[PDB]
DNA sequence: GCATGGCGCCCGAACAGGGACTG
DNA sequence: CAGTCCCTGTTCGGGCGCCAT
């Protein structure tokens, strides 16, 4: 059982000692289902009793497995982890079933009590001492050290995962033609072989582990479409997620909504169109998990429609390295994006969902750029290639973008899929001044101690309009001036301001916003058919701006 | 194979790298495994576990012409810590007149560092992980035994070795200077190109004698001339045009203290129309020429100082053209450069940017021998995604991200 | 006086840096 | 000018999802 592999040298963070925290009272039933576990372990050599010379103790509990029958011995080394060297994890992005290639025969096997078979570092066992009470708490019980790999240490999985790699290495060299997906103690095996040699190879692998101290109970796949791997259902040609059961209760709490959103996000994989922009809009605010909160009218709309899409039964498809890869994206709600990635016209590999506000004043193509780079840097992780795209955008819409923009951008091989809504840059500023338009000179100002301020403009034909301000900001005032010029002007306008800030946001030609004011400035911009906007020094001898600065006084 | 282990004195309290490893494509992923196995077999790199609290990322390059995947370690972070070592104790001198040549060539002396073996204590810090596709398996972990490819300390150690290796060529050619930086030689001569390119292939054999075979390209520092700021000239001067022209003429005020704009703005007094044409006066033309002449000689009162990092800033310009600057202190510029497109059929912002950076970096080394932090006119996300797919160099600079747009029709172009 | 690791989503707290105003 | 205030954008931590112990 123990001593097949080498022990990894672990040290305690320099300066510190070990854990000296008393064990807390436990449920009376758990203890009798725990002591029943500690003795079976000491029997196999996993644990060993000690003497009073060991001044270290660390709390322990227990919890039923995913079945409810067998339990799980968990220890709370939270005070140790703060004293154990900072390992570097070896586990990366979890594997994904849409990245799997079709193999004629496949089976998966699982190791029983895998943490309890890797020899723990020698001189470190002395800090894993837990003290178990008797039955009625009359006299102190037994106290053994975790002779084997613990269960709640600082980097417990890092050591196991690493050791598991070295043990499978030799078998990979002799058999570098078969597929092996080792995630923890769970590994997916399979190749384009045949029943005979396959099953022999399986026995060849079981016995390879068996000799390495890795006993695998008859709990391996039976070679049917019902394949439980990484919480899914791997059929021979199709694949679906873990039969998902959405929670439905009259009233909801902050916590109960969390347990839903994350459960909903998990279904974003195979299920297309699933969104939670609003459903989450309720998570805003420093809330406590138990706090009761009523669903919004828009939130009850999503949760009702999402409850129906999950009712619909769907399946994904497996990856083929010969065929081309195309990722089709489309826009959905305000700031919402859902995408389906496929290779066959109808068979999808994995659908997705992008919904973020990258900045205060974005844009639809600006969001689409990043909605592309999010699928790329996630398509590279599953497959080492960046796929082709089916974007809902006209080729002239994009060409005009990165030609009049300052921050460099770019998107790979894409086409134009005509599926509403089709993303478009609505308005557009003019590069050159317009003739026969009123030349609005706009500027604003605000006081730092009173917080009130005046914002206004003047023109060439003698046009003045300045108003007060309750609680505004110097930078905000300048923005207000620009707003005025868009209400008091025709379809053709000329505007000049002393603020880059002001200039900035418009220049970028934005669509959405989170300033209300700015979300409004665009409303006008969209309508005005020809607009031009120039800049000029603030406190300078410039003409026009000379007087409007004088007008926002006091 | 040679010598003994050189002791690397790292800064007290300072801890090593901890950069995570970023996903890679099958093209580079498959190119890297073997690359390591070969180094594993030849005992250049060992294999380690999670016991190691340190890391650094890795990726595969494929420079033009050659079809040999070079393995590059992003020691970008590790070097800043060992700066005491490869700057003070083991400093590689820089030849003042290296930049004053008619041609210099890039030599790839990478593999020449796998000779000397690394300190045992310091070996710990140089670890790296190689990711599996879709996490087929937990990324394997390795460590370095012999001098690394990229580290800036590799050639601070090899420095003793390398000078004796080039003893004959340098001693018998007093008109040919050389500069060693990271993993790339810098040989610059003065004579004709046909009688130069032959001196290179001849220098390749000298090194090939003691095990260096890695085929570079031409580049002449004399070709580089400064491009200040051009004040446009037109017949019809509209108010709009005088507006922008003062703006540009205002930025110039911070760089040149002799810039006058008063007289010029005096003709804009009073709220006037924008398209309305205005005729230039006598005192306005006495300044339009006064400014256009003062905008010739660089900013007096500015010198180079290695005591402060080097900073690079780039601004897109369009048509595929780009323009950049190189300064020590704000507005006290060192080189006012300009970049041209590689022509047509390659309409890509990212590729040109990565190219521009290398084409700037190169001139940083050559000229002074440092590397500038690039205020990059692109989004952290938009770059971290293809900054490799178009990279063809054995060095990685420090950088940051600027998002602020140009003001007055770009103060330069 | 109720555990670990990995990746993911979402969100407000903290930290950072650049431009414009002020005694 | 050194010191304040705004505004934006990036990075951190916390809880949940799922996988595994």
């Amino acid at each position: 059982p123990i001593s097949p592999i080498e022990t990894v040298p672990v040290k305690l963070k320099p300066g510190m000692d070990g854990p000296k925290v008393k064990q807390w009272p436990l449920t009376e039933e758990k203890i009798k289902a725990l002591v029943e576990i500690c003795t079976e372990l000491e029997k196999e050599g996993k644990i060993s009793k000690i003497g009073p010379e060991n001044p270290y103790n660390t709390p322990v509990f227990a919890i039923k497995k995913k079945n409810s029958t067998r339990w799980r011995k968990l220890v709370d080394f939270r005070e140790l982890n703060k004293r154990t060297q900072d390992f570097w994890e070896v586990q990366l992005g979890i594997p994904h079933p849409a990245g799997l290639k079709k193999k004629k025969s496949v089976t998966v096997l699982d190791v029983g009590d895998a943490y309890f078979s890797v020899p723990l570092d020698e001189d470190f066992r002395k800090y894993t001492a837990f003290t178990i009470p008797s039955i009625n708490n009359e006299t102190p019980g037994i106290r053994y050290q975790y002779n084997v790999l613990p269960q709640g240490w600082k980097g417990s999985p890092a050591i196991f995962q690493s050791s598991m790699t070295k043990i499978l290495e030799p078998f990979k060299k002799q058999n570098p033609d078969i597929v092996i997906y080792q995630y923890m103690d769970d590994l997916y095996v399979g190749s384009d072989l045949e029943i005979g040699q396959h099953r022999t190879k399986i026995e060849e692998l079981r016995q390879h582990l068996l000799r390495w101290g890795l006993y695998t109970p008859d709990q391996k796949h039976q070679k049917e479409p019902p394949f439980l791997w990484m919480g899914y259902e791997l059929h021979p040609d199709k694949w679906t997620v873990q039969p998902i059961v959405l929670p439905e209760k009259d009233s909801w709490t902050v916590n109960d909504i969390c347990k839903l959103v994350g459960k909903l996000n998990w279904a974003s994989q195979i299920y297309p169109g699933i969104k939670v922009r609003q459903l989450s809009k309720l998570l805003r605010g420093t809330k406590a998990l138990t706090e009761v909160i009523p669903l919004t009218e828009e939130a009850e709309l999503e949760l009702a429609e999402n409850r129906e899409i999950l009712k619909e039964p769907v399946h994904g498809v497996y990856y083929d390295p010969s065929k081309d890869l195309i990722a089709e994206i489309q826009k959905q709600g305000q700031g919402q994006w859902t995408y389906q990635i496929y290779q066959e016209p109808f068979k999808n590999l994995k659908t997705g969902k992008y919904a973020r506000m990258r900045g205060a004043h974005t844009n639809d193509v600006k969001q689409l750029t990043e909605a592309v780079q999010k699928i790329t840097t996630e398509s590279i992780v599953i497959w080492g290639k960046t796929p082709k795209f089916k974007l809902p955008i006209q080729k002239e819409t994009w060409e005009t973008w990165w030609t009049e923009y300052w921050q460099a951008t770019w998107i790979p091989e894409w086409e134009f899929v005509n599926t509403p809504p089709l993303v478009k840059l609505w308005y557009q500023l003019e590069k050159e001044p317009i003739v026969g338009a009123e030349t609005f000179y706009v500027d604003g100002a605000a006081n730092r101690e009173t917080k009130l301020g005046k914002a206004g403009y003047v023109t060439n034909k003698g046009r003045q309009k300045v108003v007060p301000l309750t609680n505004t900001t110097n930078q905000k005032t300048e923005l207000q001036a620009i707003y005025l010029a868009l209400q008091d002007s025709g379809l053709e306008v000329n505007i000049v301001t002393d603020s880059q800030y002001a200039l900035g946001i418009i220049q970028a030609q934005p669509d959405k916003s989170e300033s209300e004011l700015v979300n409004q400035i665009i409303e006008q911009l969209i309508k005005k058919e020809k607009v031009y906007l120039a800049w000029v020094p603030a406190h300078k001898g410039i003409g026009g701006n000379e007087q409007v600065d004088k007008l926002v006084s006091a | 194979s040679p010598i003994e282990t050189v002791p690397v004195k790292l800064k007290p309290g300072m801890d090593g790298p901890k950069v995570k490893q970023w996903p890679l494509t099958e093209e580079k992923i498959k190119a890297l495994v073997e690359i390591c196995t070969e180094m594993e077999k030849e005992g250049k790199i060992s294999k380690i576990g999670p016991e190691n609290p340190y890391n650094t990322p890795v990726f595969a390059i494929k420079k033009k012409d050659s079809t040999k995947w070079r393995k590059l370690v992003d020691f970008r972070e590790l070097n800043k810590r060992t700066q005491d070592f490869w700057e003070v104790q083991l400093g590689i001198p820089h030849p003042a007149g290296l930049k004053k040549k008619k041609s210099v060539t890039v030599l790839d002396v990478g593999d020449a560092y796998f000779s000397v073996p690394l300190d045992e204590d310091f070996r710990k810090y140089t670890a790296f992980t190689i990711p599996s596709i879709n996490n087929e398996t937990p990324g394997i972990r390795y460590q370095y035994n012999v001098l690394p490819q990229g580290w800036k300390g590799s050639p601070a150690i090899f420095q003793s070795s390398m000078t004796k290796i080039l003893e004959p060529f340098k001693k018998q050619n007093p008109d040919i200077v050389i500069y060693q930086y990271m993993d790339d030689l810098y040989v610059g001569s003065d004579l004709e190109i046909g009688q130069h390119r032959t001196k290179i292939e001849e220098l390749r054999q000298h090194l090939l004698r003691w095990g260096l075979t890695t085929p570079g390209y031409e580049l002449h520092p004399d070709k580089w001339t400064v491009q200040p700021i051009v004040l446009p000239e037109k017949d019809s001067w509209t108010v709009n045009d005088i507006q922008k022209l003062v703006g540009k003429l205002n930025w110039a005020s911070q760089i040149y203290p002799g810039i006058k704009v008063r007289q010029l703005s005096k003709l804009l007094r009073g709220t006037k129309a924008l398209t309305e044409v205005i005729p230039l006066t006598e005192e306005a033309e006495l300044e339009l020429a006064e400014n256009r002449e003062i905008l010739k000689e660089p900013v007096h009162g500015v010198y180079y100082d290695p005591s402060k990092d080097l900073i690079a800033e780039i601004q897109k310009q369009g048509q595929g053209q780009w323009t950049y600057q190189i300064y020590q202190e704000p507005f006290k510029n060192l080189k006012t450069g300009k970049y041209a497109r590689m022509r047509g059929a390659h309409t890509n912002d990212v590729k040109q940017l990565t190219e521009a950076v290398q084409k700037i970096t190169t001139e940083s080394i050559v000229i002074w021998g440092k590397t500038p932090k690039f205020k990059l006119p692109i989004q952290k996300e938009t770059w971290e995604t293809w900054w490799t797919e178009y990279w063809q160099a054995t060095w990685i600079p420090e950088w940051e991200f600027v998002n602020t747009p140009p003001l007055v029709k770009l103060w330069y172009q």
